[PDB]
């Protein structure tokens, strides 16, 4: 009968800025009014930049600690010093190089997003492959595909925490704490 | 009467006005055989401060009611593990000086109570009026009946502010005695 | 409340003190809720209680690291210092899982925690002599449990 | 709730009970479970002949531990020679299927259709397509007698026969 | 534009209007400052989730035409002529060439 109190805080309203975005309107978490102070737009931008390359690096990290290795005497490194050995090896800078090109069309694309010179979501780029057609299977798609990037993100962060704290491959299940 | 945040909100806010009642008409004064109004040094006289004040308190007192039960509760039962064990911590209060810091158990706990207090900020400052201080929604076995709402809201009060002080003999008294539950020499 | 269900048939209205002679629907809501959850986790207590007695120890090892296969650990209060403690956490976080969520529910009915595990709806009177018939279970769990806990306390463990 | 596609002879409205009272959506779901069995009977009955005759025993199943696909015990034996992390893999694929495609429940679908493009059927109109439906149910529930037959003759003597 | 549903107020009417909001945000007094960088200082009535960015407003066209300034553009042109002098001394150096 009042505001419209957030889910997620059940004790704070729900920011104007979470009305009618993926995720969103289903929870509402944002008690530190974060989208109060920031263009909703470039928030979810980051968030789902943020989940793509989380669930990209922490399938890596499993991959790595699990033993799956490039045909090159040069990767006979642990995933913890593969950053290091890999840049002094040179692909982390062509990668670089390469992410930097994609970043700059992604950069490109918030400009002209931002002005409105074109009709983007925040995180839309084109891709249309297993999206559904109905608009509420497309809204749902977007809701998992958020659910996974924030899972991935903290999963990440928990994978890289625990790995430079105990020397130990990915599932650090035997461990000693 | 406890109006829902929901709809409490909407007068929520710095009130600029005065109530007129002893702190701005809020719970904790009425005593046992009458009325209690204290504050000597008229603290509560500055009428735009007071929903932050019994947010203190209350805060205050919902520590010190989980503190004190936190000095008493590891001098009869540890958390199964040697780090725990009366052996390696055998007072309750050299605690936040063994499991601390590098330690990894005093230091999750600041994380996660910083956690939720600046996620639990905004309501200290805006949102926060006269009415709904202290009050985070969970209201379970509160009752429904305005005078009875009064009497926990004055039983919750009481029992912090006893706790606040309770607290402040426990450790002053364990510290000087090194001693078990029961803080006598 | 005379027809909110639990009056079977060995008594009726069983309620001595009155604590519910008040028309508190919300009270009464709460308590019957709180009723049924008890019943439900009595349920599984008690059936946790007999089994890994009588058969049924779980084939692998609790805590691989630790060496702690299930059929080491004591059969009931006393287990709560060989379980692990992280395995605690895990049953405790589990359970907020399903009593917070998948089974967090609100102006709906008692305790029809919607979810549950499969999503179904009854109907007729088959409803209620079922519904009555798990409160009678779950009342005789939470008086079975209390006495398996209170006995073995003062009985060591076992026969 | 006697005449919806179970109506074969030698038994026709099998009752025991379970059938009273006229509950639409019991049916509805009663059948789905029962169907939802005996697509998964058929294929556990299979799974449990064909890699006895046939014997294609292909490849290798866990490269790093071994486990080569011709060396698993067939039967009940099984659960424990494929590893832990393939049987994981199996259950949350089959979860994917059974909340992402094939087997998402909506309600206004029948008793048991949903997107079948993948293979299964995908008929039209009636008559032959309610004989095969027909034929569906009564191969399933073959299927379910004999696959817990399958599991009890497995257990019981040393092996899958 | 930015404020497209305030219900903004003026100090005439400051104890007055009371239709709160699309949402349930009070209304908010305008006040007409004469400073050039803030016209305008807006006040509120109570609580209120109201969302002000704290980013600033810039946009292509005008960042390139700073960048378009004589300034940015000799200070570019001389730091690439600048460093290809110096990675031509890295590349060639001692003109043995010469
Ligand atoms: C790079 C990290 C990052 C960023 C920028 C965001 C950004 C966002 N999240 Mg989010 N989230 C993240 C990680 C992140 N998330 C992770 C790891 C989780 C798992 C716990 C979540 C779980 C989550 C929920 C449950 C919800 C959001 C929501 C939101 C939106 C509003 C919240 C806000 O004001 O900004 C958040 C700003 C930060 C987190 C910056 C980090 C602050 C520190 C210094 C916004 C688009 C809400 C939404 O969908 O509405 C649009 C919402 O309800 N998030
Ligand atoms: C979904 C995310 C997720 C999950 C499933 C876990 C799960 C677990 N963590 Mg973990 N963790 C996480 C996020 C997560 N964490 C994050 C975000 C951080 C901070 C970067 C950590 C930091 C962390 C530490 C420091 C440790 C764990 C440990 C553990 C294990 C106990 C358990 C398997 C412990 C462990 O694995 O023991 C060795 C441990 O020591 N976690
Ligand atoms: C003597 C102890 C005591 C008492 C009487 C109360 C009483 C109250 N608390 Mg409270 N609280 C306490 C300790 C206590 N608290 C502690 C130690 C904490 C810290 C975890 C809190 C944290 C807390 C929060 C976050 C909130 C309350 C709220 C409330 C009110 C409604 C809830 C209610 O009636 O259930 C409590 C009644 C009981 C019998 C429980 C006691 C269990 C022992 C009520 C006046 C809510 C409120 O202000 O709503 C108006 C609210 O949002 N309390
Ligand atoms: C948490 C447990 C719990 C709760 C919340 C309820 C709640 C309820 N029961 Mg119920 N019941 C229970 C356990 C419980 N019961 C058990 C174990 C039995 C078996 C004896 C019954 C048998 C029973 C019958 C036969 C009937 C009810 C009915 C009711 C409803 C109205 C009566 C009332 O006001 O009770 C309020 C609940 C309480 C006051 C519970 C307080 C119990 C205290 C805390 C302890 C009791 C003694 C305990 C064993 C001491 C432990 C010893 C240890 C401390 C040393 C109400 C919703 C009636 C109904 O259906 O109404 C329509 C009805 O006819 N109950
Ligand atoms: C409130 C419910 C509850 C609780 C807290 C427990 C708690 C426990 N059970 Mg248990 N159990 C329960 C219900 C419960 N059980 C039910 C309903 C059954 C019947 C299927 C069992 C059958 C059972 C067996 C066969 C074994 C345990 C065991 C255990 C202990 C190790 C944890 C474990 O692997 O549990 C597993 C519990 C589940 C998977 C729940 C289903 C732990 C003390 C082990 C033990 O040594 O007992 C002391 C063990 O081998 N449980
Ligand atoms: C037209 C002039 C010009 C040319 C042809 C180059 C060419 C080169 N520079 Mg260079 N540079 C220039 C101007 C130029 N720079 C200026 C003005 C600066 C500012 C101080 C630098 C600072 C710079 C650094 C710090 C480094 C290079 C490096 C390099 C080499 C690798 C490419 C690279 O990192 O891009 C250079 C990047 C830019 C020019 C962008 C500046 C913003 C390459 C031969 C790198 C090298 O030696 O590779 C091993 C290296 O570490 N340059
Ligand atoms: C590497 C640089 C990365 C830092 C900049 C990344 C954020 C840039 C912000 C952005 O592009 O959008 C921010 C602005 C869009 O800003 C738009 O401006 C409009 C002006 O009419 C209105 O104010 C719109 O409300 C506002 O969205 O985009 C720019 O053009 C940025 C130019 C590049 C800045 C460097
Ligand atoms: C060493 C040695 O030789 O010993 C052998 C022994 C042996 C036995 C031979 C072995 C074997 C073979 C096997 C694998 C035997 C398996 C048996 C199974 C799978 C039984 C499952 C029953 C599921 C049911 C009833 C689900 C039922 C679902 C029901 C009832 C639903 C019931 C509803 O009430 C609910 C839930 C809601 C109601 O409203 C409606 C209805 C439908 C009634 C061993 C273990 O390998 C080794
Ligand atoms: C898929 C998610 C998942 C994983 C991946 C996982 C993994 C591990 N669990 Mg867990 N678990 C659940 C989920 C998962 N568990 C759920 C839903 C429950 C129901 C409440 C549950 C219960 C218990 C209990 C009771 C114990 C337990 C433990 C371990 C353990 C051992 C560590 C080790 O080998 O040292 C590991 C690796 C035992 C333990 O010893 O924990 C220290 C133990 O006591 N678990
Ligand atoms: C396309 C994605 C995909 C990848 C990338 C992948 C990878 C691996 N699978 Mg998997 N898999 C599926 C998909 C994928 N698997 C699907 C849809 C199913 C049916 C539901 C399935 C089933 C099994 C089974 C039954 C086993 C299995 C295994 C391994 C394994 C071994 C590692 C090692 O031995 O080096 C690796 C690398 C074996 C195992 O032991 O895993 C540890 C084993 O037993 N898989
Ligand atoms: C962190 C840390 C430690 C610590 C600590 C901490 C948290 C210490 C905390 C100490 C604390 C919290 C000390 C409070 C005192 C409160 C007092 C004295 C109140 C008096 C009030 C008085 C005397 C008067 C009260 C009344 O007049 C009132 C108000 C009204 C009248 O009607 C009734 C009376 C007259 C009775 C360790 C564990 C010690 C060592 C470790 O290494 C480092």
């Amino acid at each position: 009968g009042g505001y419209k109190m957030s889910k997620a805080v059940p004790f704070l309203p729900m920011s104007p800025a979470l009305e009618g975005y993926v995720g969103a309107e289903e929870e509402g978490f944002d008690p530190m009014g974060f989208s109060l102070a920031l263009d909703i737009r470039w928030l979810r931008e980051a968030e789902l930049k943020h989940g793509r390359i989380c669930m990209l690096a922490t399938v890596g990290w499993i991959a790595t600690d699990l033993g799956m290795r490039l045909p090159g005497p040069a990767y006979q490194v642990s995933t913890l010093e593969a950053h290091d050995a890999m840049v002094k090896f040179g692909p982390m800078a062509q990668i670089l190089i390469w992410l930097g090109i994609i970043e700059v069309f992604s950069f490109l694309a918030i400009t002209n997003m931002m002005e409105g010179t074109t009709d983007r979501q925040p995180g839309d780029y084109g891709l249309r492959r297993l999206y559904p057609k109905d608009e509420e299977g497309q809204y749902e798609m977007q809701l998992k595909e958020l659910r996974n990037g924030r899972l991935a993100m903290l999963a990440f962060s928990g994978i890289v925490t625990t790995a430079v704290l105990t020397g130990r491959t990915w599932p650090f299940x035997x461990x000693x704490x | 009467a406890r109006r829902e945040l929901a709809v409490a909100y909407e007068d929520a806010g710095i009130d600029l006005m005065d109530n007129g009642k002893f702190a701005q008409g809020l719970v904790g004064a009425e005593a046992a055989f009458g009325r209690y109004e204290f504050d000597p040094i008229g603290f509560s006289k500055y009428t735009e401060l007071v929903p932050w004040f019994r947010e203190a308190e209350l805060k205050h007192g919902r520590i010190a009611m989980l503190a004190w039960l936190g000095l008493v509760v590891p001098d009869f039962v540890r958390i199964p593990g040697e780090a725990y064990s009366f052996e390696a911590v055998p007072r309750v209060i050299d605690a936040h000086d063994a499991l601390n810091a590098d330690a990894g158990p005093n230091f999750q706990i600041i994380l996660f109570i910083s956690i939720v207090e600046l996620c639990c900020a905004k309501k200290v400052f805006e949102w926060n009026s006269v009415e709904t201080a202290g009050d985070y929604n969970l209201t379970r076995l509160f009752p429904e009946d305005d005078e009875a709402q009064k009497q926990m809201r004055i039983a919750e009060l009481k029992n912090g502010r006893l706790a606040m002080i309770a607290f402040g003999g426990a450790v002053t008294q364990a510290v000087i005695t090194g001693k078990p539950f029961p803080w006598t020499f | 409340f005379e027809n909110e269900l639990g009056v079977q048939a060995p008594t009726g209205f069983w309620d001595p003190l009155g604590f519910a002679k008040d028309g508190s629907m919300k009270a009464f809501k709460r308590r019957r809720a709180s009723e049924i959850k008890h019943g439900r986790i009595a349920m599984l207590a008690t059936m946790g209680y007999i089994t890994p007695e009588l058969t049924g120890k779980f084939p692998g090892l609790l805590s691989p690291s630790m060496g702690l296969k299930y059929e080491d650990i004591p059969n009931g209060l006393g287990a709560i210092s060989k379980v692990p403690a992280v395995g605690w956490a895990q049953i405790l976080a589990y359970t907020f899982y399903c009593e917070q969520s998948q089974d967090q529910s609100e102006g709906s009915a008692g305790e029809a925690g919607d979810f549950g595990k499969v999503l179904t709806s009854k109907d007729e009177e088959g409803l209620k002599r079922k519904l009555n018939s798990e409160l009678a279970n779950g009342r005789l769990a939470m008086m079975a449990i209390i006495g398996m806990f209170f006995q073995d306390g003062l009985t060591g463990s076992a026969w | 709730e006697s005449e919806r596609g179970a109506q074969p002879p030698f038994g026709f409205w099998d009752p025991l009970g379970l059938s009273a009272d006229g509950d639409v959506a019991t049916f509805k779901r009663r059948r789905a479970s029962e169907i939802k069995h005996g697509r998964i009977a058929m294929l556990a009955a299979m799974g449990y002949m064909t890699p006895e005759i046939t014997g294609k025993f292909p490849g290798y199943l866990s490269p790093s531990t071994g486990v080569k696909y011709a060396d698993i015990p067939n039967g009940l034996a099984a659960i424990s020679k494929v590893p832990v992390v393939g049987w994981l893999q199996i259950f949350a694929w089959t979860a994917v299927c059974e909340l992402w495609e094939d087997q998402v429940p909506g309600t206004p679908g029948h008793e048991g259709e949903f997107c079948f493009k993948a293979f299964k059927v995908t008929s039209d109109a009636p008559e032959t397509r309610e004989t095969k439906l027909a034929s569906e149910l009564a191969n399933g529930r073959l299927a379910m007698m004999a696959i817990i037959g399958l599991f009890f003759q497995d257990g019981l003597t040393g092996s899958a026969y | 534009a930015e404020t497209e549903e305030g219900l903004i107020i003026k100090p005439e009417e400051a104890g007055k209007i009371t239709s709160r909001d699309k949402n349930n945000n009070p209304p908010r007094i305008v006040v007409k400052t004469n400073d050039w960088d803030i016209p305008e200082y807006q006040l509120s009535t109570g609580a209120s989730n109201q969302v002000s960015y704290i980013t600033p407003v810039v946009e292509s066209e005008d960042i390139k035409a700073w960048l378009s300034l004589n300034v940015n553009f000799f200070s570019i042109i001389i730091l690439f002529t600048v460093g290809g002098l110096i990675e031509i001394q890295r590349f060639f150096p001692d003109t043995l060439y010469w």
